RNA sequence: GCGAAACAGUACCGUGAGGGAAAGGUGAAAAGAACCCAGAGAUGGGAGUGAAAUAGAUUCUGAAACCAUAUGCCUACAACG
RNA sequence: UGAGUAACGCUUGGGAGUGAGAAUCUCCCAAACCGAUUGACUAAGGUUUCCUGGACCAGGGUCGUCCUUCCAGGGUUAGUC
């Protein structure tokens, strides 16, 4: 069946990318929180 | 259906009492002496006086 | 110009298959940020014979030593395939 | 002969152990056994 | 400066080996050890490995080498004194060369 | 005088190995080898190797006759297990337990070997009681 | 002869066995 | 005890925000077992080092549940918290 | 404990060879299914899973000398796509 996640290299980068997060106050706050937790994968940009 | 009471370690062994193995009957080859299970060709391919297969 | 864009020559089965038969093809590894024109200029300023043409390869990094206690990634390589004109064959070692 | 290992890392019994996340996202539904 | 240097005669004041005189061949300051020749002889069971031009032979049987010894167990050996003894050293600075020199405290012998 | 051989983390399960080990206990050397060489079981070509190694180190290391060896005790102790996740239906999951056995075979030359083991147990008990009596004598002495 | 004896196995880094260079076998493994 | 004594906000889960583990100790010193035997090998049994090898890398001590072996006693007309 | 129980998720026979060990690996001959497809080219996605040699700790619902698993080396060439 058609499952929920259909992978797309563009949709992912344009929705959860660094530039998408750095365009609104809410995204900046989310990135600040992730830096506080010291996440190695800050966003979906750093896939590798 | 599933056991409403756990089976102890004694009923388990009582059921396994019939799970013992039996020793297969063996005989001696008449040309090389090694033991082979009865009524079967030996390791040399020599059954009785008949050369069945080439030696191992 | 600075000639830091010629890191290391590489010798494989493919390289030696090409490096024989009239036109020679020499394969080096170069700065991944360098362009074809920079590669030709470096060969000019460090060897002296103008390349006939240059081809470039980008080998993506991949996982190595998988399953080992500490796994590691590979290193990004840019390969350059210089081809000198007919009848000329220079040595990579010895100047 | 020529059986040796001079590399700093070399082993044939590679160390590994599989783990379990205990993924048991099980559910259930309704029934025809309703006495109302 | 340091109590024990590379070259001076030294003895052991504790352990199975008592009164073992030797010359320090090498000093590890980080691990506070000291290799003294002729002392602490260990015999590794030398196996055979062949993966290199030198490893093609690598003839090693019961080679006895030197095991490092803690620097605390070592004590400097006196030589200038007619009756040699084990003592502690000072760090006086003589104004002739303004250089620090070790001098024993149970005598007046330099180094 | 018991000679023995061991094998850690044998892939066979203890349940399926004890069935084969019970076919050789108390048997003579040559007959045990003959019985184990023609039994169509997986845990027959592994107990055979252990048995052969045990004979070798009994007649070479410990210096035994070789015509008096009998299988004293062959057992398959429980070894470390390995846990895996088998994917079930409807999103559930179960745990597969890969079982391992620690195999050990022991042969003796003396047909009365149990007596010495009981004797050693008795000696330990006697030393405990002897210690108690000497302590009692010391208590009364003071 | 000698180069035949020195070309069997002893695989070089970037190469394999069999196709060992007919002239270049004295640099890496010297 | 900080979630984190180890390379932990890691492995892993989720599209995402987010959620989030377990895991330490050989020996004073590797002196980490040359060599022999069985085996295809791992490995095991000897040898050797070591005070100790039932301290051997599965590495301080090693409890119970659990699984096997055995000395002694009892048990195949028997209704059993 | 259930219990060595249910299950092991659509495909046969033989000859020769390797190997310590072969219904399962290699070659050959057949045999059986696909054939608007289990055939061929690519987009998306996957990210080395591709080729060669070696290995059989672990994974492969059995076995394994074999693998899309692991180790070492190598592989992607544009003025016109
Ligand atoms: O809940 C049920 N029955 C209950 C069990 O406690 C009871 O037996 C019952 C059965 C029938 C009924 N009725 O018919 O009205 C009412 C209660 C069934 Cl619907 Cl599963
Ligand atoms: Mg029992
Ligand atoms: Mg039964
Ligand atoms: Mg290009
Ligand atoms: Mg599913
Ligand atoms: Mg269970
Ligand atoms: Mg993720
Ligand atoms: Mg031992
Ligand atoms: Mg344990
Ligand atoms: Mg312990
Ligand atoms: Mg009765
Ligand atoms: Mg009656
Ligand atoms: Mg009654
Ligand atoms: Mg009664
Ligand atoms: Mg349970
Ligand atoms: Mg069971
Ligand atoms: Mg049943
Ligand atoms: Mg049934
Ligand atoms: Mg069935
Ligand atoms: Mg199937
Ligand atoms: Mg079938
Ligand atoms: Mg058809
Ligand atoms: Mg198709
Ligand atoms: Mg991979
Ligand atoms: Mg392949
Ligand atoms: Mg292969
Ligand atoms: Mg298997
Ligand atoms: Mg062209
Ligand atoms: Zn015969």
């Amino acid at each position: 069946m058609k499952r929920t996640y259909q992978p797309s290299k563009l949709k992912r980068a344009k929705t959860h990318g660094f530039l998408a997060r750095m365009a609104t106050a809410s995204g900046r706050k989310v990135l600040k929180l992730r830096r506080k937790k010291q996440r190695a994968q800050l966003t979906v940009s750093s896939e590798r | 259906a599933v056991q409403q009471r756990r089976s102890s370690k004694h009923r388990r062994d009582k059921r396994r009492s019939h799970d013992a193995l039996t020793a297969q009957a063996l005989s001696v080859c008449q040309k090389c002496g090694k033991k082979k299970l009865f009524h079967r060709v030996c390791s040399c391919g020599m059954y009785g006086d008949l050369r069945v297969k080439k030696a191992y | 110009d600075v000639t830091n864009v010629l890191l290391k020559p590489v010798l494989t089965e493919k390289v030696y298959f090409n490096q024989m038969g009239e036109t020679k093809k020499y394969v080096f590894v170069v700065n991944p940020k360098a362009s074809k024109t920079r590669v030709k200029l470096a060969f000019e300023l460090v060897y002296g014979i103008k390349p006939l043409k240059v081809n470039t390869l980008i080998r993506k990094p991949t996982t190595i030593r998988g399953g080992s206690r500490f796994p590691g990634l590979s290193k990004l390589e840019k390969l350059a395939v210089i081809t000198l004109p007919k009848g000329i064959a220079i040595s990579v070692t010895g100047e | 002969x020529x059986x040796x290992x001079x590399x700093x890392x070399x082993x044939x019994x590679x160390x590994x152990x599989x783990x379990x996340x205990x993924x048991x996202x099980x559910x259930x539904x309704x029934x025809x056994k309703a006495a109302d | 400066m340091q109590r024990i240097k590379k070259g001076d005669k030294v003895v052991v004041i504790t352990g199975k080996n008592k009164g073992g005189s030797g010359i320090v061949l090498k000093i590890m300051p980080a691990r506070q050890q000291a290799i003294v020749e002729g002392l602490n002889k260990v015999t590794r069971h030398k196996k055979k490995d062949q993966t290199t031009k030198r490893a093609a032979k690598q003839s090693t049987g019961k080679v006895q080498q030197e095991a490092p010894i803690f620097l605390s167990k070592l004590a400097l050996f006196d030589q200038k004194a007619k009756q040699q003894t084990i003592g502690k050293i000072k760090y006086v600075m003589d104004p002739k060369t303004n250089k620090k020199t070790r001098v024993f405290k149970k005598s007046n012998n330099t180094l | 005088m018991i000679a023995f051989a061991k094998q850690f983390r044998v892939r066979i399960s203890p349940q399926k190995a004890r069935l084969v080990c019970q076919l050789i206990v108390g048997k003579k050397t040559a007959d045990a080898q003959n019985i184990l060489s023609n039994t169509p079981k997986k845990a027959a070509t592994l107990i055979a190797k252990l048995l052969n190694s045990a004979i070798a180190n009994a007649t070479n290391n410990h210096g035994m006759n070789g015509d008096a060896l009998y299988v004293f005790e062959c057992v398959a102790n429980q070894g470390p297990s390995m846990k895996r996740t088998i994917p079930r239906a409807k999103g559930s999951s179960n745990m597969i337990t890969k079982r391992s056995s620690n195999l050990v075979v022991k042969l003796s030359d003396n047909p009365n070997e149990r007596q010495e083991l009981i004797k050693q147990q008795k000696a330990l008990v006697k030393k405990r009681v002897e210690g108690q009596q000497k302590a009692k004598m010391a208590r009364q002495k003071a | 002869k000698q180069t035949q004896d020195l070309t069997k196995n002893m695989k070089i880094k970037g190469f394999r066995k069999g196709k060992v260079p007919p002239t270049l076998a004295k640099d890496y493994l010297d």
